[PDB]
RNA sequence: GCUGCAGUUAAAAAGCUCGUAGUUGGAUCUUGUGGAGGGUUCCCCGCCCCUUGCCUCUCGGCGCCGGCCCGAAGCGUUUACUUUGAAAAAAUUAGAGUGUUCAAAGCAGGCCCGAGCCGCCUGGAUACCGCAGCUAGGAAUAAUGGAAUAGGACCGCGGUUCUAUUUUGUUGGUUUUCGGAACUGAGGCCAUGAUUAAGAGGGACGGCCGGGGGCAUUCGUAUUGCGCCGCUAGAGGUGAAAUUCUUGGACCGGCGCAAGACGGACCAGAGCGAAAGCAUUUGCCAAGAAUGUUUUCAUUAAUCAAGAACGAAAGUCGGAGGUUCGAAGACGAUCAGAUACCGUCGUAGUUCCGACCAUAAACGAUGCCGACUGGCGAUGCGGCGGCGUUAUUCCCAUGACCCGCCGGGCAGCUUCCGGGAAACCAAAGUCUUUGGGUUCCGGGGGGAGUAUGGUUGCAAAGCUGAAACUUAAAGGAAUUGACGGAAGGGCACCACC
């Protein structure tokens, strides 16, 4: 199950085989796209823009109102950022952990517990960097870690 | 288990109140709803597990409230699936 | 994980048969799966099976009677060429008179029996009897 | 069971075996040589020595006897090894200071019955048998 | 022990986790009809769109009546696999033939005629040859391939540049033309190009949960010491004693103060943590599991040489502290002896801060990940459903109690699930009907965790680790006896009172 604790859980989405509109709805998909646009300005991350459609407005999902993703759809325009949020949320933990190290040295579960967590970004980097998603000469270290989420 | 039981057509709820992704079509546990109370008069819909703090444009400017699981609602009926 | 998909499936339909049932559930449903059981039908160790659908994988059904024993997977997949076959089928089938090798040949999925006929060498997935 | 059933797992097959062999006492015996160094013979069958003097021998209880065995050093090494004598009366038929014939027992490295020490026999004494030295059908040459 | 072993207790899973190499890895991209070969549909030509995908052609044949048609030429993104050919010294081996007197062998030999035939007939097969390389067919299976910051299609045109050497009979000066090649713009034509989201993983979001960790802060009683007050003779201690303590007074009772240590009862087959471990108050600092979700990403995974973090107690080095207990040591008893068990005193240590040390019955003596296979009642956490009592503000905020349902977690009970030598175990099950993935490790008992060299450490030692020689038993589970300064009953003047 989990990949860096010893746990094991399901609370996965279950979607509906069914995929029409349904029926009940408006904003043709062109509605949608300037209303996802206005949002990615306010620092709404794409996984933000979708709960923050379903939750108040008809959309059940944006994928069966547009023939595609919400990242793709900021993409085309060229207005999605230069990493991905999966990748930013990671490193945003890790500086917090590294203060928090600093502060207090005997904080040994602290240490402990940033080596799983430094270590699962290497990982996930190694996924885009072979992808052509990342440079291949990009390296994660406490420098670049600093500035890379500033 | 009786050993010889039938798995090709489930009863309406005595083999569907199991968990959604052990089920034979995986179905979702949520449904919409159609609300429109008098704080704020207008036809909203809105998800049954909110997450997040739904507005009014009305006199009040709250109507939902993120819980663990489903949304406790309000003062304002308001209320269908429709359909799902 | 789950790194072979036939491999875990036969388990369930050798277990169930053993208790006493006739009808399973396996999945996720390979059309690999699908090919196995239809030689393994037109035999006659199963009856009809009901392919549900799902956009996942799918899930299969399956009728089922007595007249099975057992049918195991051979894992990791190793070829024959036609001279081989004779001392795979020798430790692998209680008898010469009955019991059915299967495998897969670039001439699609079939018994060793077929295969003979053909003049057809290939990769062996498992068997029954 | 327990264990890989890879297809291209023949290194990881291969390897292990090569070293899970030495485990077993006969194979790290016989591929080492130390058995050579050690052993008194070169792996030959038999040796031939020069008598030293006879000795008696206790037996390991419950038996008690006494088994009269002698003691021999050896042409091509030097060195020395004890040796048992057969039947009664063949003692007297092996004389001090001659050559004589050893053998092992029979269990290949280990002493055999109720003597202690005692991993050689000896076969004959100077181009005569001992069986026709005690059966009568020959007589000493000197 | 690949086919084909074993690791709870018999020899045996690294203390624990991370992690590169290595090994292994989800689902998804085409079916019917006449002729021919075989049944009663089904497995060489074609047909629905495809059918050995195409063209473009031009040179050397086949045609039919200048004109037209179809074989050979580039190939279908690349491999493994499988199938067919080629190419493989003999002897040996398998094996055909042959009456060696039979045989082991050997390669021979057999026929008709008085010689008068001047001869006749016949063999000296065939198979096999790991690999790798060469050749041709198949397209399932397993890898690999393409247009998502567009270029695929057509003589579509422009802009720009280079170049080919043929022909006007030939040879020279010039200029276009034709062919090849290279680069640029704007426009048509494509259904104009994205498989799903794994009862796989990562990430966001919401409300909670826990003696999880770090830092700060607060509190209780006891113990010991000190001061003061009161009464008077013994007090400590043991099986029985004694050392020891005591009229400058102990022990005991009362009152106040100081020091250090420590978190009772509550506290449980309860919870949290990777393991080692973790209980007074309150706050701060960062972290995590489970559950909920019609959110996001789209295979990002599993297990692991190298390498890395944490790792009880004791011990070592440097500082602080030192109530209590206490190795060492000094005494008193008990004992033939008593360097012990027991009593008194007591150093190191026990505590805190900063460095080392890497070991334990670090034990569930039981690797990790995944699938399948009985029943029943509970408990901790989240969510959901409900005839009701109950809290308050009088009334569905959310609290407590009751009933049921869905997840994942610590456990229990039950049996001809099945297994095991048995003890036992819903896993140690799905194993001669043996193959889901992968790491570590074992080979009769001693010698020996010794010898030796390497490495780490200030020290103590840790890790890595033999042989000579010796021996037929060592060991596990279970059963019957005997025995017990074991437990429960009963009995005797050869037992007692």
């Amino acid at each position: 199950g989990r990949m860096h604790a010893p746990g094991k859980g399901l609370s996965q989405s279950a979607l509906p085989y069914r995929r029409s509109v349904p029926t009940w709805l408006k904003l043709t998909s062109d509605d949608v796209k300037e209303q996802i646009y206005k949002l990615a300005k306010k620092g709404l991350t794409p996984s933000q823009i979708g709960v923050i459609l379903r939750d108040s407005h008809g959309v059940a999902q944006v994928r069966f109102v547009t023939g595609n993703k919400i990242l793709r759809i900021l993409k085309s325009k060229g207005l999605a950022p230069d990493l991905p949020e999966d990748l930013y949320h990671l490193i945003k933990k890790a500086v917090a952990v590294r203060k928090h190290l600093e502060r207090n040295r005997k904080d040994k579960d602290a240490k402990f517990r940033l080596i799983l967590i430094e270590s699962r970004i290497h990982r996930l980097a190694r996924y885009y960097k072979t992808k052509r998603v990342l440079p291949p000469n990009w390296k994660y270290e406490s420098s670049t870690a600093s500035a890379l989420v500033a | 288990m009786p050993l010889a039981k039938d798995l090709l057509h489930p009863s309406p709820e005595e083999e569907k109140r199991k968990h959604k992704k052990k089920r034979l079509v995986q179905s979702p546990n949520s449904y919409f709803m159609d609300v429109k109370c008098p704080g704020c008069y207008k036809i909203t819909t809105v998800f049954s597990h909110a997450q997040t703090v739904v507005l009014c444009v009305g006199c009040s400017t709250v109507l939902c409230q993120p819980t663990g699981g489903k949304a406790r609602l309000t003062e304002g009926c308001s209320f269908r699936r429709k359909q799902h | 994980v789950r790194m072979n998909v036939l491999a875990d499936a036969l388990k369930s339909i050798n277990n169930a048969e053993k208790r006493g049932k006739r009808q399973v559930l396996i999945r996720p449903c390979s059309k690999v799966i699908v090919r196995f059981l239809t030689v393994m039908m037109k035999h006659g160790y199963i009856g009809e099976f009901e392919i549900i659908d799902d956009h996942r994988a799918g899930k299969i059904v399956v009728n089922l009677t007595g007249r099975l024993n057992k049918c195991g997977v051979i894992s990791p997949r190793f070829d024959v060429q036609l001279k081989d076959l004779e001392k795979w089928q020798n430790n692998l089938l209680p008898s010469r008179q009955f019991g059915f090798i299967v495998l897969t040949t670039s001439a699609g999925i079939m018994d060793h029996e077929e295969a003979r006929r053909k003049h057809t060498g290939g990769k062996i997935l498992g068997f029954f009897f | 069971m327990g264990k890989c059933r890879g297809l291209r797992t023949a290194r990881k097959l291969r390897s292990h075996r090569r070293d899970q062999k030495w485990h077993d006492k006969q194979y790290k015996k016989a591929h080492l040589g130390t058995a050579l160094k050690a052993n008194p013979f070169g792996g030959a069958s038999h040796a031939k020595g020069i008598v030293l003097e006879k000795v008696g021998v206790e037996a390991k209880q419950p038996n008690s006897a006494i088994r009269k065995c002698v003691r021999v050093q050896l042409i091509k090494n030097g060195k020395k090894i004890t040796a048992f004598v057969p039947n009664d009366g063949c003692l007297n038929f092996i004389e001090e200071n001659d050559e004589v014939l050893v053998a092992g027992f029979g269990r290949k490295g280990h002493a055999v019955g109720d003597i202690p020490g005692v991993r050689f026999k000896v076969v004959k004494v100077a181009n005569v048998s001992l069986l026709a030295l005690y059966k009568g059908k020959k007589e000493r040459p000197r």
